[PDB]
């Protein structure tokens, strides 16, 4: 199948040149039927060319989609309604602190003057202060990152008192945790506990911790890797840092355009169903060979849909294509089911990466846009205050500003 | 009078939860800040009315010893309310400068004062209209610290002055 | 030649080598004497270039020093001649458009570094997911029936 | 490239070529070409794991080569390392290309470039008129005019003053009077 | 080699057995939702930072 | 003529096409179970998800009844078969009815148009067909990237068979 002896035979051994899979082979083979002088004058140039100079261009012209996109009336609004509700959360967030230090004084004068409810009110506050303080951050932080030192040195034929120490380890864990989400709940109120997002992470993965350890105890084998995802608390580690505007405005703008990233992964799945189910018509059954059955099949609906996800992440994708033409006659009267393939490897090649970085660049941009706004209004804050205060008294990246400039053309 | 007497007003009508309470935050940082050289005395007489002129009296021999004097008052919510009367307090104005986050304020502050939601947004609303210069202080700040600190360097800066 | 190790054409590489070595060093000591060692700042090993140099230089010699033809070690002078690859990474410094690419390439570094550890965390969490759930179970026979 | 080819063959380039591995006639260290072609074959990814295996310690060596075991673990790191390195720089290299041409990939059909320019050039073949119709002292000041009628800096004594303070921007090299030439013919 | 790796993680019966082909064809979403994270959103997030 | 066009638009009424999606998923579940065996041969239960075709052919003539009585056909500038949608659904409906011909050249390749089925949940659900256009407006310039592709390949695939 890989020859070059017909127009449609190079055509088809180029384009799977292109794709950067078995290249190397079919350089071999022309390294074998010829010297290996100047067959790299072919292949080299046909790579840079084909692949990674037509790679460049596709991630130019997304990009530059991308840009315009993101400068257009809808586009811009949306923005600007995240932006303003950004701002409200902290103006909020502000005042409730203002509040509560309201509440904690009235409660102090209270008390120096319904003594149960005065003593569960002032342990609250005490908690709530508690919960809020550094040390219970550093803590905390402590606490988690010894315990993914625990689950980092699990590993084959580890020691017998390793296996019992960590048994027992991962239920101190789990006890902790739970100790300190039921604190962080008492202290901040339920309401409030789940307000932050990264909190209801936490409460989920406890909640799965403790589904893990019933079903371990139930059936000892299953492990469902749950509780390494409290390995995740580790980035707080961001929060004693400058960056952490900016991967909070990155989860601020990847929770917000949710419901739009779980549709894109919706028809990403449609087109894997619908590329499975006709792989499923045109080979299935059909990949019975003598000495070999592939494993990369369409035989049944999760074999075939394995299949096409193997084909959209391009790796081996010529094998399977060697099947097809082979299941159907083969190079003399099975070669136009590589059709499939070649639509398969370019329409889901390029939708993929349209697909995803599109929610890369949306994401990251809202999250750059976000994070120097407000930068940009608290240095304004700043100014305006001193300058008011004193009265009563007495560089940017090439995206950044072609994006200002396609918002001056759109307005 | 010698010292103006300190009377706190913006968030919204007096009495309620959300402003009684930022209101005795900033009293209490000016009281644990200024212990010994301010005064907090409740008051039930309506000022802008200038029973009620027993108290005005004794807020000058308060004010009458060099020494700041703050005014927890229970019925001025407007700054233009005391323009008309001898005293002229000075208006510092805590600025809510949106009535969403207020609204959620309210909302967040139990279910007692979501009930009277609309009458409080509108008086805040009225205090929003009012010109900036009616106000001696604005307070702009979503923080209690940057609030406080703005407020005890004004304070600083009259001292001075007188 | 990597295979041939004792063949004409290494030999007459290997003085070639002596002679690099010694316009090195010899470069090498005239800027120890101009710029000045670490006692002072502006001076030599305030740059991590010069210190790259200086390493190239330092393991050259200690490479021809090691060259008694004894075979006592072995491994330790082909790791020594390994060392000599950081030679072309001195045409970098040298260059001011080289070093302004290579700048750009680290500022590009920096501004993904957030996210690289972002990613290498998520990675780190995946792979314990993998060992909890293949850790003892990559194994087989050659007799497929066993 | 250079540097990864060089450690290639200075650790990897003696072991010996086998058909039943990826150390081949076809993927070995043993010259520069050699070795430039795995490293080439690896950034785009063509099995090098299985480059990396064969290139792991305990490998039979060459018959010509004076070492008894060749190959070695320093293969772990070579070829990851290799691999995220040549990602990041074709990345660098990549964006840097594109953000070189970021005007012309957020390029407008409304708004005007180089296009516009070319087209005016070939109306030179009154034409002015047609061209108009088709719009999206000599062929200069009319074509600063033109950028006039397209981006927009008394209001024409003001937009003269502006060209000249522009023009003195944008002196020339070792020009006697280039652009203030075209600035007394670009002030109407 | 990722389809080689997902053959043997897929047919992995038990420590220290053997293969067995076809088993814990579930554990196929480990690599599907791995391939969702890094090699599709997290390289895109690099390329887009 | 016009007394049912008059009452069968409410027939698009939210329970209605609630009922359409439940069972274009139910098809889709049902196209998921079928296993394919080499040289003729079929599983058991292929023949019970090939025994419950008609139910789904059937009522997607009911939606294509619905949709064309209600609405136009081509002729009043706004209609059935003038929604890029509709045309698919149309075409799935009709290689559906010629699938129960009792044939011999319709099977192999009718069979195969039954795969775009999954595709009636976008051209049911409008999201999801907001979301498919602001995917496909964004590969629209990169067609002219597919004609330098194209033309890389022809002239490395003319110098391939040349050498
Ligand atoms: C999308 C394409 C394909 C999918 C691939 C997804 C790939 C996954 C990668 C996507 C995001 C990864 C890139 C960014 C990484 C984040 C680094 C910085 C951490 C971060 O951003 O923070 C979280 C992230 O929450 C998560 O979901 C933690 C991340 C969990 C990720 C797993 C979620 C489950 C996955 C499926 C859903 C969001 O920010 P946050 O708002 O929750 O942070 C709060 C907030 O700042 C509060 O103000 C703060 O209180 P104070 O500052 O004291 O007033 C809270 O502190 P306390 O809890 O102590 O009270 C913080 O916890
Ligand atoms: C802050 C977070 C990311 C903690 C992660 C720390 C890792 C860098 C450390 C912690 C535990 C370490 C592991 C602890 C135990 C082992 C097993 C060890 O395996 C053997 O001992 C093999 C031979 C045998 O079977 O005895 C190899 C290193 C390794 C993975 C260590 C490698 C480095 C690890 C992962
Ligand atoms: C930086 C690009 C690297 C690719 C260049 C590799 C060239 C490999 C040629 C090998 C074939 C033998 C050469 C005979 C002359
Ligand atoms: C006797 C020669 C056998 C091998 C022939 C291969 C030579 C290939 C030369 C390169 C072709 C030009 C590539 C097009 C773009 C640079
Ligand atoms: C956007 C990616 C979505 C891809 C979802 C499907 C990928 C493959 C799933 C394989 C399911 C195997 C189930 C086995 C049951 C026996
Ligand atoms: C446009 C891509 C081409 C894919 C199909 C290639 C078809 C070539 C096969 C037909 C040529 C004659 C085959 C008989 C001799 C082996
Ligand atoms: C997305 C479009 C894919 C279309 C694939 C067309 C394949 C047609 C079947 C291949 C020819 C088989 C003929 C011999 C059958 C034994
Ligand atoms: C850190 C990885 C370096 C090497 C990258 C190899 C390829 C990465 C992308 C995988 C290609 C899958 C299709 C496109 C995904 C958006
Ligand atoms: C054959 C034996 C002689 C070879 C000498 C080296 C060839 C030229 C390389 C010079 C590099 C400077
Ligand atoms: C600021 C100067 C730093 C010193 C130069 C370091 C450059 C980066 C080198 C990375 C690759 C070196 C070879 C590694 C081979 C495994
Ligand atoms: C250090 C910077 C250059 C990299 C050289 C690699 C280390 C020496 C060779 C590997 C060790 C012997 C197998
Ligand atoms: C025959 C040698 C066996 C393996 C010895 C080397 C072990 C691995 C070395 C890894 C070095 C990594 C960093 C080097 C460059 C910074
Ligand atoms: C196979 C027996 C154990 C081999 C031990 C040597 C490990 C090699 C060093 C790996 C260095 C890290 C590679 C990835 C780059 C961060
Ligand atoms: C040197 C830091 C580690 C490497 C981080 C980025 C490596 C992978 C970036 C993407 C490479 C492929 C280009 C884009 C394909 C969509
Ligand atoms: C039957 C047990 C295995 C079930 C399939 C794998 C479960 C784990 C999938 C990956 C969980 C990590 C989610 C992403 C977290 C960052
Ligand atoms: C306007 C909407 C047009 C939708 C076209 C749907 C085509 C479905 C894919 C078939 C291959
Ligand atoms: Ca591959």
């Amino acid at each position: 199948i890989t020859n070059f002896d017909n127009i449609l035979f190079a055509i088809l051994t180029v384009f799977q040149c292109i794709t950067m899979e078995g290249w190397t082979d079919i350089l071999y083979n022309t390294n074998d039927a010829a010297g290996n002088t100047w067959n790299w004058l072919y292949f080299i140039p046909l790579i840079i060319i084909g692949s990674f100079f037509m790679l460049n261009l596709v991630l130019g012209v997304l990009s530059g989609e991308f840009a315009k996109e993101r400068e257009r009336v809808e586009n811009r609004r949306a923005f600007l309604k995240l932006r303003r509700q950004q701002q409200i959360e902290r103006e909020l967030n502000g005042y409730l602190e203002w509040i509560f230090k309201a509440e904690e004084v009235m409660l102090a004068e209270e008390d120096r003057n319904s003594y149960f409810r005065r003593k569960e009110k002032m342990f609250r506050f005490f908690i709530r202060r508690m919960v809020k303080a550094q040390s219970f951050y550093w803590v905390v932080l402590c606490v988690v990152a010894l315990n993914t030192l625990c689950v980092a040195m699990v590993h084959y034929n580890q020691p017998r008192r390793l296996t019992t120490t960590l048994y027992f380890a991962e239920f101190v864990f789990l006890g902790l945790f739970l100790t300190e989400m039921s604190l962080k709940m008492y202290g901040l109120g339920p309401r409030s506990y789940f307000r932050s997002s990264f909190n209801c992470f936490d409460f989920g993965v406890i909640v799965g911790s403790v589904f893990e350890v019933v079903w371990a105890a139930i059936k000892p084998g299953s492990s469902f890797g749950i509780s390494v995802l409290r390995a995740l608390r580790l980035l707080r580690i961001f929060k004693v840092t400058k960056y952490w505007s900016s991967l909070r405005n990155l989860v601020v703008s990847l929770l917000n355009s949710m419901k739009s990233i779980i549709s894109l992964l919706f028809l990403l799945f449609l087109f894997i169903v619908v590329f499975a189910l006709l792989g499923m018509q045109l080979f299935g059954g059909q990949f019975n060979f003598q000495d070999e059955t592939p494993t990369t099949n369409f035989d049944t609906f999760p074999a075939a849909i394995l299949t096409v996800f193997q084909i959209l992440t391009g790796e081996d994708w010529n094998a399977v294509m060697y099947h097809g033409i082979e299941s159907q006659g083969g190079v003399s009267k099975g070669m136009f089911s590589s059709f499939y393939f070649i639509v398969l490897t370019l329409f889901g090649n390029y939708t993929l990466l349209n697909v995803f970085l599109a929610i890369a660049v949306d994401n990251l941009a809202n999250a750059q846009e976000l994070t120097k706004d407000e930068e940009e209004m608290e240095e304004a804050a700043n100014q305006k205050l001193a300058l008011q205060k004193a009265k009563e008294v007495a560089a940017r990246s090439v995206w950044e500003q072609r994006a200002s400039q396609l918002r001056l053309q759109n307005l | 009078p010698s010292m103006r007497p300190i009377i706190l007003v913006g968030p919204s009508l007096k009495g309620y939860e959300v402003t009684d309470m930022m209101q005795k935050a900033l009293f209490d940082f000016l009281k644990h800040r200024f212990d010994g050289r301010i005064s907090i005395t409740r008051v039930t007489a309506d000022i802008s009315l200038a029973e009620v002129q027993s108290e005005i009296e004794r807020i000058f021999e308060l004010a009458r010893t060099l020494q700041l004097v703050a005014l927890d008052a229970d019925t001025i919510n407007h700054p233009a309310q005391l323009s008309k009367t001898s005293l002229a307090p000075i208006i510092v104005y805590i600025k809510i400068t949106s009535p969403k986050v207020l609204q959620r304020l309210i909302k967040s502050r139990g279910k007692s004062q979501s009930k009277h939601l609309n009458v409080q947004i509108a008086a805040s609303e009225k205090l929003a209209q009012c010109p900036p210069e009616m106000f001696d202080i604005i307070l702009d700040e979503n923080q209690l610290e940057d609030a406080c600190e703005h407020l005890a360097e004004y304070l600083e800066a009259y001292w001075k002055a007188t | 030649d990597p295979v041939r190790t004792d063949s004409p054409r290494n030999n007459a590489l290997k003085y070639l080598d002596y002679i690099f070595t010694g316009v090195f060093t010899f470069e090498m000591v005239i800027k120890m004497i101009d710029l000045g060692l670490l006692l002072h700042p502006g001076a030599y090993f305030r740059d991590l270039w010069n210190i790259l140099d200086f390493i190239v230089v330092s393991g050259a010699l200690v490479a021809f020093a090691f060259s008694g033809s004894k075979g006592k070690d072995i491994n330790t002078i082909k790791s020594l001649r390994v060392l000599r690859v950081l030679r072309p990474l001195k045409t970098i410094k040298r260059l001011p458009k080289l070093k302004a690419v290579f700048d750009c390439v680290v500022n590009s570094l920096k501004n993904v570094l957030n996210i690289l550890i972002v990613y290498m965390l998520f990675m780190f969490i995946f792979a314990v997911i993998a060992v909890q759930l293949f850790k003892g179970k990559f194994f087989y026979c050659t007799d497929e029936s066993k | 490239f250079f540097i990864y080819a060089i450690i290639g063959m200075q650790v990897f380039g003696n072991i010996a070529l086998d058909d039943d591995t990826s150390i081949n006639r076809h993927n070995n260290f043993r010259t520069f070409l050699q070795a430039l072609m795995l490293l080439f074959r690896s950034a785009t990814g063509e099995a090098w794991h299985e480059i990396m295996l064969s290139c792991l310690s305990n490998q039979a060596c060459d018959e010509q080569a004076n070492a008894t075991e060749c190959g070695s673990d320093f293969a772990y790191f070579y070829f990851v390392s290799f691999i995220f390195l040549c990602s990041f720089l074709m990345l660098n290299l990549f964006v840097a290309v594109i953000m070189d041409n970021f005007e012309y990939l957020t390029r407008d059909s409304s708004i005007l470039g180089p296009h516009h320019l070319d087209e005016f050039i070939r109306v030179w073949a009154n034409d002015m008129f047609e061209m108009l119709k088709h719009m999206s002292v000599h062929f200069t000041s009319t074509l600063m005019a033109l950028i006039r009628t397209a981006l927009e800096i008394t209001k024409q004594h003001q937009c003269d003053a502006e060209l000249r303070k522009e023009i003195s921007v944008v002196w020339a090299n070792l020009p006697q009077k280039t652009l203030d030439l075209l600035v007394p013919p670009h002030k109407p | 080699g990722w389809p080689m790796v997902l053959k043997h993680s897929v047919d992995a019966t038990y420590e220290e057995q053997g293969p067995s082909p076809g088993y814990r064809m579930e554990l196929s979403i480990f690599y599907v939702v791995y391939f969702v994270v890094f090699p599709f959103f997290f390289v895109n997030i690099f390329v887009a930072l | 003529n016009v007394v049912r066009k008059y009452a069968k638009r409410i027939t698009e009424w939210p329970p209605f096409e609630y009922m359409i999606l439940a069972t274009i998923i139910a098809n889709c579940i049902v196209l998921a179970l079928e296993q394919h065996l080499p040289d003729g041969d079929k599983t058991p239960m292929s023949e019970r998800l090939d025994d419950t075709e008609p139910y789904f052919i059937g009522i997607f003539c009911f939606e294509a009844g619905i949709k064309i009585i209600a609405l136009g056909f081509v002729f009043h500038k706004g209609s059935y078969l003038r929604n890029g949608w509709n045309v698919m659904d149309f075409v799935v409906v009709l290689t559906g009815i010629l699938a129960t011909a009792g044939t011999d050249f319709d099977l192999r390749t009718l069979r195969a148009v039954r795969v775009l089925r999954p595709l009636k949940l976008v051209s049911g659900i409008p999201s999801l067909q907001v979301v498919l256009k602001s995917i496909m407006k964004a590969m629209v310039p990169l067609l002219q990237i597919g004609l330098l592709l194209f033309f890389a390949i022809l002239m490395f695939a003319i110098i391939g068979l040349e050498f």
